[PDB]
C-alpha cells in the first residue's frame, strides 16, 4: 500500500560443512 | 594423472592377463566419474575368481561401498560394507595388512552410512565401538559431535569437538567446527575472530574455508543503520579486501565470488550483482544461496515473475518445507492478485510452523488490509467477498492491537498499527457504505430475474 | 599410536573441504577482477 | 500391508489435520479433514471405500486441528483465526463457533468423555474449555515460550504438553496441575501420543527422534530415531502394539512399540505428509499431506 513489507533483508552466504567422504583404501 | 588416463585406456582394452589394471583404473577414478570406478570394481570384483576361486579383499568392497555412498545405491553400500568387515574377518592372520585398522575405517563407513539411513543408534554403536577400542581417532569422535549437534549446540556435541581438539589441536578440521558451532550463537560475532585466530598460525595457513568464514562472519555484521556513519563501509571494504585476497590466492572458489557480489549488492549495486552471480550459477546451480541472491535482484527490478519460481526451486531441496526467510523473501513487493492472495497462503503456510513470529502476524494484517482495501474501493463487487472483507478486516484489527500490547519487535517498534487501526476504523465507514450497495446489486438482480420470468412465460 | 598412522597412511581422501568451495568447472577472475575495478571507475 | 484406498484431490489445498473416529456412532464410518482451503470435509469411509458426507466452511483461515469425540458423534475444529469452531455431524451443522480470541489459540483435542477442550496457547499456558459452554474453565499454566502439541490420557487421568523448543509437561486432569516437566528434546514438538494404556509416550520433534517415555513414573523408556526430516504426526495402534510416524519428507515409518522397529514404509504422498489415524484396531491407516490425497493403508 503506502509502504511494501517490511524485512530484513540480507545477502547472506552459507557455508558448506566437512564432507567426511567415505575412506578409500 | 592424465599420462595415468592414457595408460589405463592403453591396457583396459588390452588383456595381458589384467589383474589389478581396474584396481589401478578406479584408484585414480575417485577423483573422476564414480561409475567408471564402479565398472572398474565390476569386472575387478570377477577376475578374482577365474585364475582361482580367490574372495575379494576386503579394501576393494569397503571402496565400492564407498563409491556406493555418494550413489544412490546406499542399501547394496551397506552390504558391501558387512560383507567387507566378514572378509576382513576372513582375514584371520592379517595383522600386517591390519585387516583390524581396515575393520576400524570400514566400521566408521559404516556408521557413516547408518548416519545415511538416520540410523543413528546404530551409528552410535559402531562409534562408541570403535572409540572404546581406539580413542585416539578423533573423526568417529566428530561424527558422534556433530550427530548431537543436529539435536543442538551446548550438547556433548560442542565437548566433543572440543575434546576433539583436547587430544589434536592441530587439527584444523575440528577446530574449524569449533567456530561452526558459534555461528548459531551470532552474538558471539565479534568474538569469533579469536577462535576463528587460533588456527591462523602458518602452518594451518592457507584455510580458504576459515578465511572465508571470516568473510561471512564479517558480511552478517551488515544492512545496519550505521552504514552512513561510514561503520558499515568500512566493513563492507573490510570483507572486500578478504575477498580480494581469497580472489587472488584462488580463481575458481564460488563462495567468494558469491561474497563479492553479496557486499557489492549490499552496496546497491544490483545491476552490477546478477551477472557475477550468473558466473557461479553456471559454475555449479547447488548453491542455495545464490537462487535467493538473484531473486533478490529480481524484486529489486520487481522481476516477481523472474523470482519467485526460482523460490521454490531453491524449495527443491529436502531440507525444510517452510524455510522462514525464503517466503519473507519471497512476500516483498507482491503486488498482483497471486502475490496478494496466494501470498497469504504462504504465509499461513509459515505462520503454520512459526506461529511465534510478530513480523509475520504483522505481515499477515498487512496483505488482509491490502485485499481488504481492494474490494472496497472501486468496488462494485459481489456481496460474499465484501461480507469477508469486514470479518478479515475485524481480524486485521485484532492483529494490530495484539502486536501493539507486545513490547519487542524487530528492533523497530510497531506502533505503526495504530494508523491501521485509524484505516481500519475508516474501512468500517466504508464497509457500511458498500454493504448497501450490495443490497442494491441483490435488489436489482431479483427485478432482473423477474424480468426474465415473465418474457418466459411470455414464449 | 601405531593404528593412527597405520589407517590414515592406507585410506585415501578424495573429497576435502577447500575444493568444495572451489569450483569443478573453470570460472576465472579476471571477468570478475575486470567488473571490481569497474566499479571502481565509478569510484 | 499396503494401500487400501487412495483419494485423490481430496481438497482444494494442503490438509493440515486429520480426524478419524473410533467408536460406532457412525464415526468409524467417516473422516474428518482439516485443511487450509477452509474446507472441513467430512468423509464418510461407507462401503470400505471413501464418501464425502459433508464440507464445513466457515474457519476463515487455514485449519489446524481436527478431532472427533470419543463419547460422541460430534467434531471440533481450530485455525489461526481463533474461532474454535464445533460441529455437529449427523448434520453437517456447526454447533457454535468457540472465539479463542484475539489469536490466542491453537490445536486442541476432544477430552476422553469428551467434555473439557485443551488447547496451546502463545503464553505458554493450556486453556481448557467447555464443550457445552464454550468457555475457558480454567488455563493449564505452565509457562515456557508456545505451546505446540497435547493429548489427553485416553483412560482420563493424565495430559501431556509439547511446548515449541521441546519442554514436555505432564498433568493430572483430576487435578489439573503439573506433575513432571521433561526436557528430553530441544527442537520442536507437535504431536505426542499417549499410550492406549496411557502408560507410554511418544515425542516427535525435528530430529527425527522419537523419544519414549514412561508415564507412571516419567522417565526415558528409550529413543527411536525416524526419518531424514521432521516427524510431525504420531497415532498409537489402538491395540497398543503399533505406532505411526508422519515425517515432511514424503515417507511415513510405521513403527513397533517394543522393537523400535520400522515394521513398514510408506513413500505414496509425492509431498510432505502431515497427519495420521489408524483403524479401531489398527488395520486401517489414515494420512494426509499437502499432495491434497488422502491414503488409506491397510495394515495388519
Amino acid at each position: 500500500e503506502r509502504s511494501g513489507v517490511v524485512c530484513r533483508v540480507k545477502y547472506c552466504n552459507s557455508l558448506p560443512d566437512i564432507p567426511f567422504d567415505p575412506k578409500f583404501i | 594423472r592424465d599420462i595415468a588416463k592414457g595408460h589405463l585406456k592403453k591396457v583396459t582394452e588390452q588383456y595381458p592377463d589384467d589383474v589389478e589394471a581396474w584396481i589401478e583404473l578406479a584408484q585414480i577414478l575417485e577423483q573422476t566419474d564414480i561409475q567408471g570406478a564402479l565398472s572398474a570394481y565390476g569386472t575387478a570384483t570377477r577376475i578374482l575368481q577365474e585364475k582361482v576361486q580367490a574372495d575379494v579383499p576386503p579394501e576393494i568392497l569397503n571402496n565400492v561401498g564407498a563409491l556406493h555412498f555418494r550413489l544412490g545405491n546406499l542399501g547394496e553400500a551397506k552390504k558391501y560394507f558387512l560383507a567387507s568387515l566378514d572378509r576382513a574377518k576372513a582375514e584371520a592372520e592379517h595383522d600386517e595388512h591390519y585387516y583390524n585398522a581396515i575393520s576400524v575405517t570400514t566400521s566408521y563407513n559404516l556408521a557413516r552410512l547408518y548416519e545415511a539411513m538416520c540410523e543413528f543408534h546404530e551409528a552410535e554403536k559402531l562409534y562408541k565401538n570403535i572409540l572404546r577400542e581406539h580413542p585416539n581417532y578423533v573423526d568417529c569422535y566428530l561424527r558422534l559431535g556433530a550427530m548431537a549437534r543436529d539435536k543442538g549446540n551446548f550438547y556433548e556435541a560442542s565437548d566433543w569437538f572440543k575434546e576433539a581438539l583436547q587430544i589434536n589441536q592441530d587439527h584444523p578440521d575440528a577446530w574449524s567446527l569449533i567456530g561452526n558451532l558459534h555461528l548459531a550463537k551470532q552474538e558471539w560475532g565479534p568474538g569469533q575472530k579469536k577462535f576463528e585466530r587460533i588456527l591462523k598460525q602458518p602452518s594451518t595457513q592457507s584455510d580458504t574455508y576459515s578465511m572465508l568464514a571470516l568473510g561471512n562472519v564479517w558480511l552478517q555484521t551488515l544492512h545496519q543503520p550505521t552504514r552512513d556513519r561510514e561503520k558499515e563501509k568500512r566493513h563492507q571494504d573490510r570483507a572486500l579486501a578478504i575477498y580480494k585476497q581469497v580472489l587472488r590466492n584462488d580463481a575458481k572458489n564460488l563462495y567468494a565470488a558469491n561474497g563479492i557480489g553479496a557486499v557489492l549488492a549490499h552496496k546497491g549495486y544490483f545491476r552490477e550483482a546478477r551477472d557475477v552471480f550468473a558466473q557461479v550459477r553456471e559454475a555449479t546451480a547447488d548453491i542455495s544461496d545464490v537462487w535467493l541472491n538473484l531473486a533478490h535482484i529480481y524484486v529489486e527490478q520487481k522481476q516477481y515473475i523472474s523470482a519467485v519460481q526460482m523460490y521454490e526451486n531453491c524449495l527443491r531441496k529436502f531440507y525444510k518445507h517452510q524455510n522462514t526467510e525464503v517466503v519473507l523473501y519471497l512476500a516483498r513487493a507482491l503486488f498482483k492478485c497471486g502475490k496478494l492472495q496466494e501470498c497469504k497462503q504462504t504465509l499461513l503456510k509459515a505462520r503454520h510452523v512459526a506461529p511465534s513470529d510478530t513480523v509475520l502476524m504483522f505481515n499477515v494484517a498487512l496483505v488482509l488490509q491490502r485485499l481488504a482495501t481492494s474490494v472496497l474501493k472501486d468496488e462494485k463487487s459481489n456481496l460474499k467477498e465484501v461480507l469477508n472483507a469486514v470479518k478479515e478486516l475485524e481480524l486485521a484489527h485484532r492483529y494490530f492491537s495484539y502486536l501493539s500490547k507486545v513490547g519487542d519487535k524487530m528492533r523497530f517498534d510497531l506502533a505503526l498499527a495504530a494508523t491501521e487501526a485509524r484505516q481500519c476504523s475508516d474501512l468500517l465507514s466504508q464497509a457500511q457504505y458498500h454493504v448497501a450497495r450490495a443490497r442494491k446489486q441483490d435488489e436489482e438482480e431479483r427485478e432482473l430475474r423477474a424480468k426474465q420470468e415473465q418474457e418466459k412465460e411470455l414464449l | 599410536v601405531d593404528v593412527t598412522r597405520d589407517i590414515v597412511s592406507r585410506e585415501r581422501v578424495w573429497r576435502t573441504r577447500t575444493t568444495i568451495l572451489q569450483s569443478t568447472g573453470k570460472n576465472f577472475s579476471k571477468n570478475i577482477f575486470a567488473i571490481l575495478q569497474s566499479v571502481k571507475a565509478r569510484e | 500391508y499396503g494401500i487400501l484406498f487412495k483419494q485423490e484431490q481430496a481438497h482444494d489445498d494442503a490438509i493440515w489435520s486429520v480426524a478419524w473416529g473410533t467408536n460406532k456412532k457412525e464415526n468409524s464410518e467417516t473422516v474428518v479433514t482439516g485443511s487450509l482451503d477452509d474446507l472441513v470435509k467430512v468423509w464418510k469411509w461407507r462401503d470400505e471405500r471413501l464418501d464425502l458426507q459433508w464440507s464445513l466452511e466457515g474457519h476463515q483461515l487455514g485449519v489446524v486441528s481436527v478431532d472427533i469425540s470419543h463419547t460422541l458423534p460430534i467434531a471440533a475444529s481450530s485455525s489461526l483465526d481463533a474461532h474454535i469452531r464445533l460441529w455437529d455431524l449427523e448434520n453437517g451443522k456447526q454447533i457454535k463457533s468457540i472465539d479463542a480470541g484475539p489469536v490466542d489459540a491453537w490445536t486442541l483435542a476432544f477430552s476422553p468423555d469428551s467434555q473439557y477442550l485443551a488447547t496451546g496457547t502463545h503464553v505458554g499456558k493450556v486453556n481448557i474449555f467447555g464443550v457445552e459452554s464454550g468457555k475457558k474453565e480454567y488455563s493449564l499454566d505452565t509457562r515456557g515460550k508456545f505451546i505446540l502439541s497435547i493429548a489427553y490420557s485416553p483412560d482420563g487421568k493424565y495430559l501431556a504438553s509439547g511446548a515449541i523448543d521441546g519442554i514436555i509437561n505432564i498433568f493430572d486432569i483430576a487435578t489439573g496441575k503439573l506433575l513432571h516437566t521433561l526436557e528430553g528434546h530441544a527442537m520442536p514438538i507437535r504431536s505426542l501420543t499417549f499410550s492406549p494404556d496411557s502408560q507410554l509416550l511418544v515425542t516427535a520433534s525435528d530430529d527425527g527422534y522419537i523419544k519414549i517415555y514412561d508415564v507412571q513414573h516419567a522417565n526415558l523408556a528409550g529413543t527411536l530415531s525416524g526419518h531424514a526430516s521432521w516427524v510431525l504426526n504420531v497415532a498409537f495402534c489402538p491395540d497398543d502394539t503399533h505406532f505411526v510416524s508422519s515425517s515432511s519428507d514424503k515417507s511415513v515409518k510405521v513403527w513397533d512399540v517394543g522393537t523400535r522397529t520400522c515394521v513398514h514404509t510408506f513413500f505414496d504422498h509425492q509431498d510432505q505428509v502431515w497427519g495420521v489415524k489408524y483403524n479401531g484396531n489398527g488395520s486401517k491407516i489414515v494420512s494426509v499431506g499437502d499432495d491434497q490425497e488422502i491414503h488409506i493403508y491397510d495394515c495388519p
